[PDB]
């Protein structure tokens, strides 16, 4: 897997003894979609 | 350091063996023990 | 007579050449110990049996090279 | 001297030594050490500068001493005491995770963070 | 009177009075002299805790703890430069060595069976060399009976033996030109390192004796 | 501090043992062979 | 005879070969501290595989050594 | 005759040194395995027969060694 | 003459010394075999041809070493 | 005889000189396998280096040969 | 009686032979030991006893080849 | 005239000892071209002049055992 | 004799030989030291009495060799 | 007269021997070169008189041995 | 006379010495040039510890052609 998600992944695990504040929770927790696009034709927006 | 050859083998060998037997009896019940006895004391000390 | 004993104690010589490549051997664990332990320094306690191990067995065909040359000196 | 910087915070941005872990096993830097690109694996670092010394937990990142003794530190987020036992409960959750499951890359990455949480 | 007989007697009252006139006040913080063979009794504790891994790991503890210390005082008193070395009589250092082998393959037929030579069975591999990968075993098996003797006994006797031969010649060489034993120093020192590295190579044997006969008990507890 | 402790050697140590006394017998025809000169 | 004299040095010679299991195992060793201080986690694959790689070492120095007892006791 | 004897013994002693190469020569291709097996972590399965191949082919070398070694020594 | 058979004997043991290096060679070539093919993984179509050919020609240094034993010896 | 005697042994001598010739071989290819796997591409340059390597490496234990030669033929 | 006196100085210098391996051997602790302490810095604390161990062992080797050259040369 | 002789071919012999250094030796030249030129690739033009010189030289010290072989001849 | 006066001649020659090894091993140290501090200027000041120290045990074993190289030239 | 003739020519080869570690020498300061050089793409106008220093110096090695040689055999 | 001939065998024996002098110098070359190559700019405080590198490794060299000579010349 991509190097940068390999360190997302880890970072999110790493914010849990949990203590954090909301923004440390938030740069590792925030929900979003994708939607791929085409050359026109969408595949639809699926959850990030 | 000079040493030959001796014929003496088993002479020296029954007081070898001898003093494996004796230490290995004295440690393992006599002194060994006194060693756990120090530990757990310690021990029992430190949770009373 | 003479030939025979020279004999003994060149046989003896020689053999002493292949302690050598133990000494060598028990070097290289060594210098792969330390390697080790630099690039992980928790790997240490694991490693340590199998250094040892090592070095044992190197150290020990060197043993057996010095056993032909004691049949020799002291025989 | 020594850049140390988080998105949103900067931890330590003339620094003597710094222990690192990074893909070339461990790293120590010292004073000067010749110019490196290394990628910091995720991390327990320690920082010190002068005699004092500061005790991380590192998401990992990339290292970078730059010719001019700048060492660039990035990484994404930290102190060890942040970090530091409800984890240590979460990641054997994460644990029964990797046996069903890019998921199952991710669980077997908490099971690296686990190795990780075990060096504390 | 026997010579080696002598000797054992005088590591046998050197070992009591270190476990009885070592801490004779009981102190619960110990007596200084005794943590020292508190450091050792918790880093072979630990260590035969460790390779062992059976429930006999500290069943066997008293022996090899009493392979450690055998070895290690006398690998003291026979550094002794008027003491007679127990070690110059090999045969029973060498007869412990094949007991202890013997003592292993008897355990490992009594845990294991007489399918203990299984244990010489390593892995499945092509079928031509199934046997082979038994004989390899089997010699190494043995050549584990007198390795280990041997390795100590090489070490002892070389150090006293190498240091009564340059001792000697450093002697004769103080004779001939006297000059010589002026600033005769330096092959004194010379002495001296080896010395201090028979010392070390006598601690270094004692705990290298009973980490190697926890590995060979490893084996012999549970099938490799 | 010194006290008795039993360990069952008899079953414990048993091969160890066994093993010595056969050394003990092999070395004393071992002896008497190295005798003889 | 020249022939007794030939036997003990023949031995001699012979027991040089064990100096190249010396080498040998160590280079087995090494390589297993090196894999696993790379890995943390190859060493149950590994360690049989180290045993059998060191197995075969330390044989060509008993060769050599086998050959030295039938010259030398032979 | 016997000096023709003792050449045969001798000649086999000296015979005896080559096999050292071939001994350190199967370390070399195992040491390759650990290290190749470290490096994939999944290379495996194709190099674990690959390697008893180079074993064979490295050990080969040490055993037409012998084989002369031998015909000088019985022979 | 005796020392003339003799000294084919000694002269045969001599060149079966030069088998070393082919025992180290062999290992070499596949030593590199496997460090090469757990580095690239994919390269070892080309490169398992390219390893057979470095193990011949080292392989063949060895047997020139064999045949002037044998050529000593057998004649 | 003596003369005899010394061609036979003189080219086993000679036969010694071949070993390094055989080491270095294996080291050119050696090179080779870990210059293409690094590289992939680098093989269509390097692949004529390598043979001209491997003839010259190769050469020195020819000489060794050529030495062993002449003594035996004489 | 001349043969075997010479014998007994011959033997030394072949005994000599195996000091060698000894002396490479330390540099290979030393030289590990270097490029190590240069990775990490800090190491060195648990390191640099190891490196002791490493040396000692290495040498008692060499010493065993002193012995025998010793036990030729002087008796 | 035998001894003479005897010990110019045992001498000769011997001699064949100094060369195998340089076989190694040529070896380690070119692969160490071929290491060098498959990091950089691009140096490879300017590296074998340099490769060649040190080829030479390599292979000279062996040259030098050989010729006073074929004297001893 | 002519026969003892030789052989401490050529004995002396052989225990010469093993000097040898401790040149190689000085300079493994010191290639060490080189790379070392290229890779970390500032850790030289630690570093080199490691240095300095590796080169002396390397060389006592040189030493020892010498010694008895020195025997049997001038006992 | 034959002996003390056949000694040198003997001795001539024995001295050809020392040769090869410098020929080895030559190789390694070369290997250096190529490797630096090929680091850099430009060290080599400063590296080039440092590696014709190194190999001056493992060439003078050789030589010594080499007029050992000459020595003997030119008288 | 044997005593001469033995001076000339003893003094060949000896020049063997010297190979593992000459393998010295060039490792730390060797590593001059990787270091040089590592850092550009080692340079100032190597160049005396080179010197001194090279002076030791041709040392143990000259202590074995000193015997050399006085077997050889006397």
């Amino acid at each position: 897997i991509s190097y940068a998600a390999y360190l997302n992944v880890a970072a999110q695990a790493i914010r849990s003894t949990e203590l954090q504040t909301a923004s440390v929770l938030n740069r590792s927790q925030t929900d979003a979609f994708y939607t791929q696009y085409k050359n026109a034709s969408e595949p639809t927006p699926i959850t990030k | 350091m000079p040493q030959l050859v001796p014929f003496y083998f088993m002479n020296q060998l029954t007081y070898g063996f001898l003093l494996m037997i004796t230490l290995l009896i004295l440690f393992s019940q006599f002194f060994l023990p006194m060693i756990l006895r120090l530990y757990v004391s310690r021990l029992f000390i430190s949770k009373l | 007579m003479q030939l025979v004993l020279a004999a003994k104690y060149i046989g003896a010589g020689i053999s002493t050449i292949g302690l050598l490549g133990a000494g060598i051997g028990i070097a290289i664990v060594f210098a792969a110990l330390i390697n080790g332990v630099s690039r992980n320094p928790s790997i240490k306690d694991t490693v340590f049996p199998m250094a040892i191990l090592g070095f044992a067995l190197s150290e020990a065909t060197g043993l057996f090279c010095l056993m032909v040359s004691f049949l020799l000196l002291f025989g | 001297k020594l850049q140390f910087a988080l998105p949103h915070e900067t931890l330590y941005s003339e620094v003597t030594q710094v222990n690192l872990p990074a893909k070339s096993g461990r790293i120590g830097v010292l004073a000067n050490h010749v110019p490196t690109v290394e990628q910091l694996l995720p991390g327990v670092v320690e920082v010190m500068e002068g005699s004092n010394s500061k005790k991380f937990f590192i998401s990992g990142g990339f290292a970078t001493v730059q010719p001019d003794s700048q060492l660039c530190v990035t990484a994404i987020e930290a102190p060890l005491e942040s970090f530091s036992e409800n984890i240590k409960n979460l990641l054997a959750e994460a644990k029964k995770n990797v046996s069903s499951s890019r998921e199952a890359a991710e669980a077997a990455i908490q099971v690296e963070v686990l190795e990780n949480l075990q060096s504390v | 009177l026997t010579t080696f007989s002598l000797y054992t007697i005088i590591v046998l009252l050197v070992i009591t009075s270190l476990y009885t006139l070592t801490n004779n006040n009981n102190k619960i913080i110990g007596s200084r002299w005794l943590i020292s063979q508190e450091a050792i009794y918790d880093t072979i504790m630990n260590m035969t805790k460790g390779q062992i891994g059976g429930k006999n790991w500290g069943l066997y503890f008293p022996m090899i703890f009493t392979l450690f210390m055998f070895i290690f005082i006398a690998n003291l008193i026979s550094m002794i430069p008027y003491s007679f070395a127990l070690s110059a009589h090999l045969v029973f250092i060498i007869s412990l060595s094949i007991v202890i082998w013997l003592g292993n393959t008897i355990l490992g037929l009594y845990k294991h069976g007489w399918v203990f030579f299984s244990l010489f069975v390593p892995a499945g591999t092509p079928l031509p060399l199934v046997p082979l990968l038994v004989i390899i075993e089997t010699l190494s098996y043995f050549a584990r009976a007198i390795s280990l003797g041997l390795r100590l006994g090489s070490n002892i006797l070389a150090g006293h033996l190498l240091m009564v031969i340059l001792a000697g010649l450093t002697f004769n060489f103080m004779l001939i030109n006297l000059f010589t034993l002026v600033f005769g120093f330096v092959p004194l020192a010379m002495i001296l390192a080896i010395m201090m590295l028979e010392f070390a190579i006598g601690i270094i044997q004692g705990y290298v004796w009973a980490i190697l006969t926890a590995s060979y008990l490893k084996d012999a507890v549970y099938l490799h | 501090m010194l006290k008795r402790f039993p360990t069952p050697i008899l079953k414990v140590y048993w091969p160890f043992f066994v093993a010595g006394a056969a050394v003990y017998y092999g070395m004393s025809k071992a002896a008497d062979l190295s005798s003889n000169t």
